[PDB]
This record gives C-alpha cells, structure tokens and sequence, in this order.
C-alpha cells in the first residue's frame, strides 16, 4: 500500500504536477524532486504558500454605464480611494478597464454593488 | 486513524458572532454552544442513530482501552474544519487564512467548474 | 524543579478570523517552502 | 483503508476544490462539509 502511495505521488508530483490539495505537500504544487532512501524513496517537494495579506474593500461588481461590471479575472478590491482589479494569490493593482470586466445583466440585480468610471482605451484614442 | 482524518489543521477556527452568510442557513451544520457536548444538529443525530457492555468484557479478560481523543475534541475539530470552510473558504487549507465573504467564495468554486460568476450573482436568491 | 505532569491535549492555537461582506485579504507576500515526505 | 480515504476526501472535497469525477459525489463538486460521527466521518458534498 505505501509503494502504490509512492508510486503515484512519482507519477502526480514529480513527472506531472498536481492541482490536488494534501498530496504533494501543503500548499500549491510546483515541483519535486525524488531522491535515493534505502529500501525507500524520499520526496522534496517545491510548493507556494502564502504568507503576508491585508484588508481591503471588496464589491461584487462595479456600476457605470448602466449594466453590472463582473471581473473577467480577478477580484475588486480598493484601499480607501480607488478600486483595483488584482488576484486572489497575490496582490497587482491594475487599473479597472472593459478589457478587465465583462457587461452582464443591470445594475439593480446584484446586491451590494457600487459605482465607479470603467476605462475605456478607445475614448483617449479620439485625441489621436 | 484518527490523527490523519479528523485533524487536518494546527489552528482552531471559529464563527463570527454575528451571522449574515446571505441567505444561507447553516445553523443545523454548526455546533449548538447550548448543547451540553458541543455538536451540531446533524452529528445530534449521528450520534444517536450509531450504537456497561465494555466493563464486562474488562472483568471478563478481554480489555477495552479508550481512545486518545475524545468524541468532544473530534466535534471541535469539525467545527474548525466547518469554520475555516465557511469564514475562510479554501484558502485555510493552502496557507495562511484569508479573509473572503461566502458569497465570493462560491463565485470562484463556480468558475473552477465552469459556470460563470454572474450566475451565483444574479440566481443567488435561488 | 522539572517533572512529569499530566494536562489536558491542547487542540491548537486559538484563531478568530474576522467575516464581512466587504472585507478581503489579498496576500501581499509569499514564501516557497520544500517539504520532506519518506515513504517505504 | 478506509480511513486513508477519509483523510483524501477530507482534504480534496472539504479543504480544497477537487475537480475529480464523482469522486467527492455526483456532478461538479463545490463544497464538502464534515460531521463527526461515532468511529468514523460524514462529509455532505455540496454538487452543481
């Protein structure tokens, strides 16, 4: 039974990699590494855990034109002055955009919604 | 058995004491701090549809030992482990927690499966 | 003055995670741990 | 046996998201809740 758990684990962490949680080692899976253990295996395995966060404000979806703005990737998140579209792994402020957001549905359907100027890159083209 | 199934975090979590999960009731999943042994509706019941018979068998030569941890502890590791489900979604179990509303947790569990997040947001009422 | 005593398990630290509509908490730091796993 | 079960649906279907087939319950997996129950575990999966 612990040579087939190995057996896996060779074929799940180290050939291929592995969005399982608790198999290849807490945290998200990266690569391992086997090495040579008498009448056994030994596993290292590489993974990514988190460690530092902060609060911020979040919304369900942005409101400007009229119709609910949904993250296309991402989350909304805003500290105190202006909303940002950043990852749920890590934190990359990034400007709220139509090309980030997706039109669905009205305004008035999601609860909790706030209101906020999307950028749009064709209105600055107008000056070109 | 034990050690490996029912305790799978070094941390205890616990509930807000304000609950607004936003629409969702989970009262009957969650321990009843009233109860007299913490346990929720549903384990009330697990409980007492599973079945002194040990001590005889003990005088008799044949030794029950009990077990290291208690069925009260196992309860709280549950209501950890539904905690930590509720409060931090699924990022308790890949690092350190995060601080998520439900309602946002289960747009991202709607995504991995190939739904569109503005379902849960429109359809949530349902 | 050391000797053996007997205490009740603990079941680990106590964490409160606080729980709002509005509040998030996006990592702004990571770290890459190796874990050493032995199987026979 | 079982019990190495329980302690991989506890950390795929409850812990985290596993997109695995009828492996934490018919249809798409979302959440797993788990009960304690007397020499054992329930889990009630939550399914799309």
């Amino acid at each position: 039974a612990s040579a087939n758990l190995a057996a896996t684990k060779m074929s799940e962490c180290v050939l291929g990699q592995s969005k399982r949680v608790d198999f290849c080692g807490k945290g998200y899976h990266l690569m391992s590494f086997p090495q040579s253990a008498p009448h056994g295996v030994v596993f290292l395995h590489v993974t990514y855990v988190p460690a530092q966060e902060k609060n911020f404000t979040t919304a369900p979806a942005i409101c400007h034109d009229g119709k609910a703005h949904f993250p296309r990737e991402g989350v909304f998140v805003s500290n105190g002055t202006h909303w940002f579209v950043t990852q749920r792994n890590f934190y990359e402020p990034q400007i709220i955009t139509t090309d980030n957001t997706f039109v669905s549905g009205n305004c008035d359907v999601v609860i909790g919604i706030v209101n906020n100027t999307v950028y749009d890159p064709l209105q600055p083209e107008l000056d070109s | 058995n034990t050690q490996e199934v029912f305790a799978q975090v070094k941390q205890i979590y616990k509930t807000p004491p304000i609950k607004d999960f936003g629409g969702f009731n989970f009262s009957q999943i969650l321990p009843d701090p009233s109860k007299p042994s913490k346990r929720s509706f549903i384990e009330d019941l697990l409980f007492n549809k599973v079945t002194d018979l040990i001590c005889a068998q003990k005088f008799n030569g044949l030794t029950v030992l009990p077990p290291l941890l208690t069925d009260e502890m196992i309860a709280q590791y549950t209501s950890a482990l539904l905690a930590g489900t509720i409060t931090s979604g699924w990022t308790f179990g890949a690092g350190a927690a995060l601080q998520i509303p439900f309602a946002m947790q289960m747009a991202y569990r709607f995504n991995g499966i190939g739904v569109t997040q503005n379902v849960l947001y429109e359809n949530q009422k349902l | 003055s050391q000797s053996i005593i007997a205490y009740t398990m603990s079941l680990g630290a106590e964490n409160s995670v606080a729980y709002s509509n509005n509040s998030i908490a996006i990592p702004t730091n990571f770290t890459i741990s190796v874990t050493t796993e032995i199987l026979p």
